[PDB]
RNA sequence: CCUGCGGCGUGCACGUCCCAACUGGGACGUGCACCGGCCGCAGGAACAGCAACGGAGCGAGUUGCACGUCCCAACUGGGACGUGCACACUCGCUCACACAU
């Protein structure tokens, strides 16, 4: 099976700050522990344009396997104006996975909730910990 | 209706609910053209004509109760001789 | 590579910038002409006068319709005309060669031009083999009987090449790069194989990978790059990205015969007089009559495309006379200077 | 889409249907971005671009 | 700095000048060979748009006015071969020159309905052939077979074979090879047209004292065309005629058929202006008032061919008037015709508008 | 038939009775193949050279 | 040896028999010849065979000299679906036919007799 | 009538009695040889060498056989029969 | 006077049958090629002209896409409500009428 060092070599050349594997396992867990909650987690890239575009604050979370990657490299500039944290993930079919759905998102809005507010912070923590660069 | 007929070319293969047939005749015939028998009995109307300009098929569609799998290898085939154009006329 | 100040000469003829490209290969009649101060080189115009004059060659994305991606360039660069030489589905990808405003007079001359395809084709039954579809795809080559898809008139088309780049038997999908002939619908060639290989086929996907002489490879940009080219330059003022997206219209006259002219000749060829034998610097072997050539001053401009009158035998062993006649001038009026009617005899 | 691609060593499109490579790396997708006039993303797809060296202008010029 | 970066910022115009403008016409097609080479008579005149360069003519034309080299199949004769051509082109003349008897394969020059004009002209060829011969009776060593070839090069004595007694030369031959077990020999022969190699070997045979026959005949070369010189197969020419009326393609059938101007690249040429081609298609003699280049080492009475300027060869003619005379002199005739080869009203006719004609 | 041949480095013709070439290949025969004027065989003809790179048009000059 | 003989064949001579397919080929051969009109051998026969309509395998001889006198064979056998692949020389052909002679070429029929091995060369040559 | 000389014994091909010719003219085809006694002893049947120093090769009768005659034999040919060199010169 | 044109039973290939190589043998039918001088027809009687009065540039005639807002069940396909965007000749105007030192 793919491992964890080779999935992310498959990654684009803009897919930083890229979660270390410990840091994956989070996110895949927050956002499983997170699709609960049908309307605090938005899907899709039109989606999670839009929200950002609102500016609803929370953590977004991009597919590190994207091409051609113009459909979605001015995101993580908007995401650093607004000061919403953000990270890649080595590959969209395991956020597929993460929500269930069979079918891999690009991006992902993880907002925040009482349920899993400890590991959103340390996830968000993290991520901020990782910096951009 | 059809005053003559000449033949246009003889049986090529079947694809689906058409059949193709190889024309001899150098002259290229019109869409929507009838495609009859010897005894001047319309089976189809011309749909599709590919291949060369000198060794190419043309394709039918069977309709008035006629079926692919009646006409067999080797059968040939007649047109109006007044529905056709010269193969110049197509080329350059 | 090169220090900046280097001299011209210190780089081989064969690195110029694509219209002198060469130059000294060519046939030469006469070095002697008084050079003039007007002109531009045709990669160190202006910014305001390399648009006008410029071509882009855009990777036309997946919805939209080739009159639609041509208006949108049109709005974005905020030039008065635009065009383009071949229209491209509007479900079809590839490139597509758009001519800026002065370069859209080339349009015309690049209809004719041969272009090559990538076409994806399902069968609606299985074939054996890959070899039946190899053979297949050989038997459609040469003239070949085309019917424009959903006027009828029922045409002939070239197609030079094909070769089937893959193939799934599971899917009964494959994928077949084809050079054809300008006016040629792979629509109808995908029909058309499936007829042939007894099982029925049509084309689920297209993209150009050329369009002439102008390809994938040859500076191929996306409408992005062009958006964020005219941002750069209202919001920063920097050329750079807006220099990379738009290339020179010499650029799609590399591969016609050239007949170099005289600075004194170039504005009398824009006022429509014909290439006159006393006014050529340089003619290029292979020059047959009847053919399209290119009229190029000596900084490597296109003033115009012309008709030739005179073979390269005859430039050689002639004084005077028409060795071409017009066909479309490019540059416009008064670039250089009115200088005809001074000559030798000026009687 | 279907029509995906890899490149050999002279950096020339190869077309196929594959997810992944000869040489095990994933095939990139032949088809640009969807575009639409009223973009407002051109200086974000610009930041971005440059601080990880896509930009046409960090490039190599080409010889013309 | 990068290539590019140096074309952007540099400034890339042509010099203002370099005070020579030589010519480099060592590579131009045929007839245009050496072009600036030839002495410069005039260079003033009007062009007409009449007419095309010999390898860029239309199909019609050019299939009307070319030659191809064929192998010749092993069994039939020329004339077979000629008719067979003739029926494939689809063609309303076709001609040879020299004639292969029917179990003889090589080289042979086939014209298409205006180059068999030059027929006459390619008899006189020299020919270069291949023969295999076998000696009824052993010969004592190799060396014997050489000297027996040695003494057969001259204007030997030649009978037809299966009766004028002639005389035809035999420059050159080379034994090639010789299996002594079957006593069967392969020699290369340079020699003048008419000669029969069947009756050299039957020659060669009684020189060496044992007697021999000719088994096979290959000619390896006819004038100035040989196998190298793009010779083409049977099959060939008519894959290149389905080419053109199927696919309607045309370089296949160019590659077959060459412009006549190939048979006449050895001759001296003599530029005429546009306006004198149709005079001298009609009959007129090549007048000075209208030659624009000639080649240096014109003689009296030597076969010249009269071009165009774009390169077609308008007629044969014999000079009468040496290079010195041509260089020299303001008018009277530079040559008779002896066989024109262009058709009438290809160009215009312009005779009889100059000044000292009204 | 008896003739056969081989190319030099040069191109030229070596004319010979043997079966095999100094170099070890064999020897082309010198004489080209019969033809029937009534040969329906042009397009299989084309296609198969065509496949292989021998075609005329295929080669150089 | 084997490599050496593909080595000398002309360029058309694709598809190839390797040295195993090469054994099964002539042993196919050498079955077929006991049956007179089950075996064609020849230009000529198999020529007018093929345009008759006759079916089996078309077994050619790469080393041939000039290649226009089987050229369009192949073609022939791609339109009628006739499977075809060469061999390394002429006179294994001759030798597995028991005639010293060379063959150029030879068309395989179907017997009840070797059925198996025909079937066999028959998948393995599809299969290249 | 009378006999003039033609040349010496050469060799021998076969039957042919190989004569050199040291004369300047060039007999006809199957024209008579006879020996010094005006004896006949074949009909030329071919004519080849250069066009000078040449050779020609005679059929004897059942009578006479080739070997017949020793080295450096001379042989008498028909004046009557003989063509000018000038005519088959260029 | 000059030129162009015309006249003054062997083999070959294919198809079909017998026998004993990229073959030579036989037979039957198809087609294909062969075993310098004079005359007739037709074209012209040729000293090879022409360093600008026809070219160019404009204008007219001969449903999908993108965005936003909602419903629903990937870089999505569906609906609705509005926004914007695309779907060779002649006839007129202007410029010169240019052999480029």
């Amino acid at each position: 099976p793919q491992s964890y060092d080779e999935k992310v070599d498959h990654c684009s050349v803009i897919a930083k700050p890229m979660a270390p594997k410990k840091l994956s396992k989070k996110i895949y867990k927050l956002i499983k522990k997170s699709t609960s909650h049908k309307n605090y987690i938005r899907n899709g890239l039109k989606i999670v344009q839009k929200q950002l575009r609102l500016g609803e604050k929370g953590i977004v979370f991009f597919a590190g396997d994207i091409s051609p990657i113009e459909i979605m490299c001015h995101l993580p500039a908007v995401c650093e104006e607004k000061d919403i944290p953000y990270c890649y993930t080595p590959s969209r079919k395991d956020i597929g996975a993460a929500m269930g759905t069979m079918r891999g998102c690009v991006m992902v809005l993880v907002k925040e909730h009482d349920d899993y507010k400890d590991l959103f912070d340390e996830v968000r923590g993290e991520i901020k910990l990782l910096g951009h660069p | 209706p059809p005053e003559s007929v000449i033949p246009l070319g003889h049986y090529g293969w079947t694809v689906q609910d058409d059949l193709i047939c190889k024309v001899d005749i150098e002259d290229v015939p019109y869409f929507n053209a009838p495609i009859f028998l010897e005894n001047k009995e319309q089976i189809g109307k011309i749909d599709e004509i590919f291949g060369n300009l000198r060794d190419y098929f043309v394709s039918v569609k069977m309709g008035d109760n006629f079926k692919a799998n009646s006409f067999k290898d080797g059968q040939q085939f007649y047109i109006d001789p007044a529905k056709l154009l010269p193969l110049k006329r197509f080329l350059p | 590579k090169i220090e900046p100040t280097e001299s011209v000469t210190k780089l081989d003829t064969a690195y110029w910038p694509l219209l002198l490209k060469n130059f000294d290969r060519l046939n030469v009649r006469t070095n002697h002409y008084t050079p003039l101060p007007f002109g531009h080189s045709p990669l160190k115009r202006p910014i305001a006068e390399y648009v006008k004059a410029g071509f882009i060659n855009v990777d036309k994305p997946s919805n939209p319709s080739s009159h639609e991606v041509v208006s949108w360039i049109k709005r974005i660069l905020k030039v008065e005309k635009t065009g383009h030489s071949g229209t491209l589905d509007p479900k079809v990808t590839g490139c597509l060669i758009v001519c800026i405003d002065r370069a859209t007079r080339l349009v015309k001359s690049q209809q004719n031009a041969g272009k090559e395809y990538v076409a994806v084709f399902s069968l609606h039954s299985a074939v054996e083999n890959v070899k039946k579809v190899t053979q297949g795809l050989e038997k459609l080559r040469g003239a070949l009987f085309q019917r424009p898809p959903l006027k009828r008139q029922l045409r002939v088309r070239s197609v030079y090449d094909s070769k089937l780049l893959d193939f799934d038997k599971d899917r009964n999908i494959g994928v077949f790069w084809v050079s054809c002939e300008a006016g040629s619908y792979i629509r109808t060639m995908c029909v058309h194989l499936g007829l042939m290989l007894g099982v029925g086929g049509q084309m689920i996907e297209l993209r150009r990978v050329r369009s002439g002489i102008q390809g994938e490879k040859e500076g191929m940009v996306t409408m992005h790059d062009i958006l964020d080219a005219q941002w750069a330059y209202e919001n920063h003022k920097d050329e750079s990205y807006l220099r990379r997206v738009i290339k020179p219209l010499e650029g799609l006259l590399v591969a016609h015969k050239r007949i170099f002219i005289k600075d004194s000749a170039v504005n009398a060829v824009c006022y429509g007089a014909k290439v006159l034998l006393p006014g050529i610097l340089r003619y290029e072997d292979g020059i047959e009559i009847d053919q399209e050539i290119v009229i190029v001053t000596t900084k490597g401009e296109a003033v115009a495309l012309a008709i030739a009158l005179m073979t390269t035998s005859t430039m050689a062993s002639c004084d005077h006379g028409v060795a071409a006649k017009l066909k479309r001038v490019i540059m416009e009026r008064d670039t250089y200077p009115r200088k005809w009617g001074l000559g030798p005899k000026a009687s | 889409m279907y029509l995906r691609y890899y490149l050999n060593e002279n950096g020339d499109r190869q077309y196929t249907l594959a997810t992944i490579d000869p040489y095990g790396k994933p095939t990139i997708s032949a088809h640009p971005a969807r575009f639409s006039p009223e973009d407002k993303y051109s200086r974000h797809r610009i930041i971005i671009k440059k601080r990880f060296g896509l930009l046409l202008t960090q490039q190599p010029e080409p010889i013309l």
